[PDB]
RNA sequence: CCGCAGAAGAAGCACCGGCUAACUCCGUGCCAGCAGCCGCGGUAAUACGGAGGGUGCAAGCGUUAAUCGGAAUUACUGGGCGUAAAGCGCACGCAGGCGGUUUGUUAAGUCAGAUGUGAAAUCCCCGGGCUCAACCUGGGAACUGCAUCUGAUACUGGCAAG
RNA sequence: AGCUAGUAGGUGGGGUAACGGCUCACCUAGGCGACGAUCCCUAGCUGGUCUGAGAGGAUGACCAGCCACACUGGAACUGAG
């Protein structure tokens, strides 16, 4: 029900005096399908501990979205460290087209139809953060109406 | 001089002598000129006084356009009785492995300048083995994806 | 130097929004007051007032529904270096109808929906959303 | 000379004829001026397959379009004016 | 080129209720069927992505008897048409004449229905056809010619037909070997044992 | 980046050389090997490699690697080159189609018969 | 199309360490050898050769040849110039590009309406016939273009005033 | 980075089925060119085709329209063409 899924796991090194301390880092996302998307990175000495810590971190700091019935109400562009993401409402289209490290996060967010493309360095963590920031910056028509004096 | 640059850069030669070898007319008449491929000849124990192994025959155009002359043909080293059992014992419990080094000529015989080289240890693969283990772990840990 | 008054006005508006300024003042002109009117029709700002006769000064007051600025994005389109003109029905709709692509048409200044309803076109001054 | 004739465009063993106004200096598959319609040889004689424009044919004949044997035969097959 | 060869191994490669052989000879989990227990039995490597989609495409293709190129042509036609690509694809797959015969019961298995269609044991609207790829339109009638009446082939198929449930769009009488196909199915009536949007994602890739 | 600069000099695309210039947009080329020999490889793959220098019909001499274990190739041989480069051999960017008028398949090879010329045996 | 004996007369290719769908054994032992990359192979190779077994397409499978895409890697939509490639050593200035505020007038750029035209063929949509298809064909739209006649004067611009 | 003087134009004749330096005699010394003149290399063009969501990139396989050619080159006649 919590719609949890990780994206990639990578191992790191410390290069200590006695050799190398091989640790592990994770990347997980959590959601339900009506917003409430969270992410977690997670570090540990072992892969299972790292992914558990990533899931626990994703459990908190969960930010909601103002999604339409199955997509966004407007195209959006998200920018981050070295990754740029473009989202288009893409009505019907019997599904998404997004690629790695991005299709996972929206299938977690629950939006079935969306045109998602990534320009720039394809760092999973950076593209996920860019997508989260773009979703946060996205605004709903009801919100903009109440802000601006709808009169529509 | 056919110095065998591999055996020169690794495990310097220590002992050698002079002797010919037996061969047929197909794989001959080009060693008189000098062309050959004797880089790191893998000479191992053979009942016939450690028959020459490893080194192939020169790729000179003496081919009958089917094969060069002999993709794999018997090559015999020459020793009356001095190094069969001793060579077996040295390979077993010393670390010295006899390999062919050069091809000197008495102007008639293509001499097998076999050299008894020391078995040198491999490079520390203790980083790439762990890299491969991490790669297979990454390939296996992709289970929780739907 | 001063190659575009509209771009300067947009930049001053954006800087005031960034700095949380209540009112921004500038020299005034007919095009500037027309853009101010077309923005106030959709209520992107509080109000614009032009004072003075020898040196006409226009001052615009920024709306604030909350801590976040009411206007988030504003971009000049028809810059002096490249003019933009679209057909009757080919005008752009920013954010699928959320925001206004200000357009000066044959009748005058109006928004994208007004231009589509009037069935004409012109130059796209700036996107605001 | 300007004349109305038939051009073949169908696939092998299944021909298809189009009736059209074309100058005789061109070829059968060559250029033309104005299309008049089609006459299917097999004709799939449950549905249509014979559609000519007698008004255009008459207009071009008035200007000097020489009627061809096949065009006259098709006209006699369908009707003089029906 | 209809697929031919082993079927139990083919089914156990995936592990599903795809369908079985018409005859039954101890069809159960005796010792090793699809999830073989005892000293071995690794069934699922659990591939990350696109693997389940490939498996779904393969199981769909082997159930319906269609080849990859024709299946992709059907997918392209479905995407070109309106509605949902998956349901349009399923509609074309069911409109394939062999599946119509199988679901009407004259085909004991889908392979047997294809064999009958090829051997001209089937006719549509009073006309023979020997193409298992023919698409049937709604409000039509498909009959069996008098030659196929005397087939223990067909007798066993019609006997086995009435052990299953019956569809929303087929009404068949065995007193004349004739079936009326009225409407086209939908995802609701179709078995919910596969996902269509994953297949859509795969060939849209 | 300025529009006036673009108008005064349009932004042009960078030419890209083909990895097999000696083919000149042709699937294969025919020549006879001027020499067939063996060449010492690079650092990690010290395994000996077999090459031949062959002068094609276009007047260019190129070096082509020989695949398989055991080669049915020599000098004065009418060969066929298909293209393809090996990163392990320096300055080698061609491959020989074994089984084209002067070459047989790999001896005692029962796999990749299509790729190595041998026909499928009866038994 | 109707009859005739019998399944009787008709399956191969590539791959199986990650990219990508597929695992075990035998032998060689940086040798022989595979490969697009990562990269393998120094006694235990799911990677080499063979064998067994699995996977992907199938009367077609793989290699190679050329274009685009992914390459936002010539980027106008849609890049950057302090340290990764990138601000001329500095200044003047012509052609050139752009241009402060207000009024009137021109209809040039721009916008609207209408006409002719954009050959046919081909893409597409609605249908039809070849056992459905491939293929052919009817109608329609489109071919965003071009020129002409009349209006719009907000903006850029020609002219006259500040 | 300059080219061209039958080359830019005019005055009259001839010539062309018709306009015109197409040509002749004279006069005027201009004409083209930084929006690329002149010169070098390459190239049949278009409807279209492929690849692309798009703008774009490649190309002119089949078919259709047009152009040019018929061993290389030059010239004319017949014929309405
Ligand atoms: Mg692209
Ligand atoms: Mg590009
Ligand atoms: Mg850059
Ligand atoms: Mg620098
Ligand atoms: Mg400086
Ligand atoms: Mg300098
Ligand atoms: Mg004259
Ligand atoms: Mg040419």
């Amino acid at each position: 029900e919590l719609q949890e899924k990780l994206i990639a796991v990578n191992r790191v090194s410390k290069t200590v005096k006695g050799g190398r301390i091989f640790s592990f880092t994770a990347l997980t996302v959590v959601g339900d399908g009506n917003g409430r998307v969270g992410f977690g990175y997670g570090k540990a000495r072992e892969v299972p501990a790292a992914i558990q810590k990533a899931m626990e971190k994703a459990r908190r700091n969960m930010i909601n979205v103002a999604l339409n019935n199955g997509t966004l109400q407007h195209p959006v562009k998200g920018v981050h460290t070295g990754s740029r993401v473009f989202m288009q409402p893409a009505s019907e289209g019997t599904g998404i087209i997004a690629g790695g490290a991005m299709r996972a996060v929206l299938e977690v967010a629950g939006v079935h139809n969306v045109l998602a493309k990534a320009y720039g360095s394809t760092n999973p963590i950076n593209v996920v953060r860019a997508t989260i920031d773009g979703l946060e910056n996205m605004n709903s028509p009801e919100m903009v109406a109440a802000k601006r004096g709808k009169s529509k | 001089i056919a110095l065998n640059k591999r055996a020169r850069h690794e495990y310097f030669i220590e002992e050698e002598f002079e002797a010919g070898l037996a061969l047929q007319g197909w794989e001959v008449k080009s060693l008189r000129a000098g062309k050959a491929n004797i880089s790191d000849s893998y000479v191992l124990l053979r009942d016939g006084e450690a028959f020459l192994f490893g080194a192939n025959i020169t790729p000179m155009a003496v081919a009958s356009t089917h094969v060069v002359c002999d993709p794999t043909r018997t090559r015999k080293l020459l020793l009356n009785q001095r190094e069969l059992d001793s060579l077996y014992g040295r390979v077993n419990r010393e670390g010295y492995t006899v390999v062919a080094l050069s091809l000197y000529w008495k102007n008639a015989w293509c001499k097998v300048k076999i050299g008894v080289a020391k078995g040198k240890k491999q490079h520390d693969k203790r980083s790439d083995i762990k890299e491969r283990e991490w790669q297979v772990d990454k390939a296996r840990i992709m289970k929780n994806a739907h | 130097s001063m190659q575009d008054p509209i771009a300067d006005m947009l930049t001053r508006i954006r800087n005031g929004q960034a700095a949380n300024k209540a009112a921004v003042t500038m020299p005034s002109s007919k095009l500037k007051v027309a853009i101010a009117n077309v923005l106030k029709e959709e209520g992107f700002i509080e109000d614009f007032k032009v004072e003075g006769d020898t040196k006409p000064e226009l001052e615009l007051t920024l709306k604030y529904f909350q801590g976040k600025a009411v206007v988030e994005s504003i971009q000049r389109v028809s810059r002096p270096g490249l003019r933009i003109y679209k057909r009757k029905d080919e005008l752009p709709k920013v954010m699928a109808g959320l925001g206004i692509a200000v357009v000066s048409t044959s009748k005058g200044v109006m928004t994208d929906r007004a231009a589509r309803q009037a069935g004409l076109g012109g130059e796209i001054i700036c996107y605001v959303a | 000379m300007v004349t109305i004739r038939l051009a073949r465009h169908g696939a092998k063993k299944r021909p298809f004829y189009q009736v059209v106004v074309a100058d005789s200096r061109n070829a059968r598959n060559g250029r033309f001026i104005e299309r008049v319609g089609f006459f299917n040889p097999i004709a799939s004689e449950k549905e249509e397959g014979t559609r000519l424009d007698l008004d255009r044919i008459a207009h071009w004949v008035g200007q000097g379009a020489t009627i061809s044997d096949r065009v006259a035969a098709l006209i006699k097959e369908v009707n003089k004016a029906a | 080129a209809r697929y031919l060869g082993p079927k139990l191994k083919l089914s156990r490669r995936e592990g599903t209720d795809l369908f079985l052989k018409s005859g039954v000879r101890a069809i159960d989990t005796k010792c090793k069927i699809e999830q073989a227990p005892g000293q071995h039995g690794a069934r699922k490597p659990r591939l990350s992505d696109y693997g389940v989609q490939l498996r779904e495409k393969q199981k769909v293709r082997r159930i319906y008897g269609v080849l990859e190129r024709q299946f992709r042509n059907y997918y392209k036609e479905a995407a070109r048409l309106k509605g949902n690509t998956g349901e349009n694809l399923l509609a074309l797959l069911e409109g394939r004449l062999d599946n119509v015969v199988y679901r009407m019961g004259f085909g004991a298995t889908r392979a047997e229905a294809r064999q009958l269609v090829s051997h001209k044991a089937i006719m549509v609207n009073g006309r023979v056809v020997n193409i298992a790829s023919y698409q049937v339109s709604p409000n039509d009638v498909v009959s069996i010619r008098e030659k196929a009446k005397k087939q223990s082939r067909v007798k066993a198929a019609l006997e086995l037909a009435e052990q299953r449930e019956k569809p929303t769009w087929l009404e068949v009488d065995a007193g004349k070997m004739e079936g009326t196909f009225k409407r086209k199915p939908e995802r609701s009536d179709l078995s919910a044992d596969i996902n269509e949007h994953l297949i859509v994602e795969l060939y849209s890739k | 980046a300025t529009v006036n600069q673009l108008v005064r000099k349009p932004r042009a695309r960078k030419v890209a050389k083909s990895n097999v210039p000696a083919l000149e947009a042709c699937p294969q080329k025919r020549g006879v090997c001027t020499r067939v020999y063996t060449t010492t490889p690079k650092k990690p793959n010290s395994a000996l490699r077999k090459v031949c220098r062959v002068r094609l019909t276009n007047g260019f001499e190129v070096t082509s690697y020989i695949g398989g274990e055991g080669h049915n190739l020599q000098e004065h041989s009418v060969i066929l080159i298909r293209g393809g480069r090996v990163k392990d051999l320096p300055g080698v960017r061609y491959h020989t189609v074994r089984g084209a008028l002067d070459c047989s398949g790999v001896k005692d090879r029962k796999q990749a018969r299509s790729k190595y010329g041998v026909k499928r045996p009866k038994a």
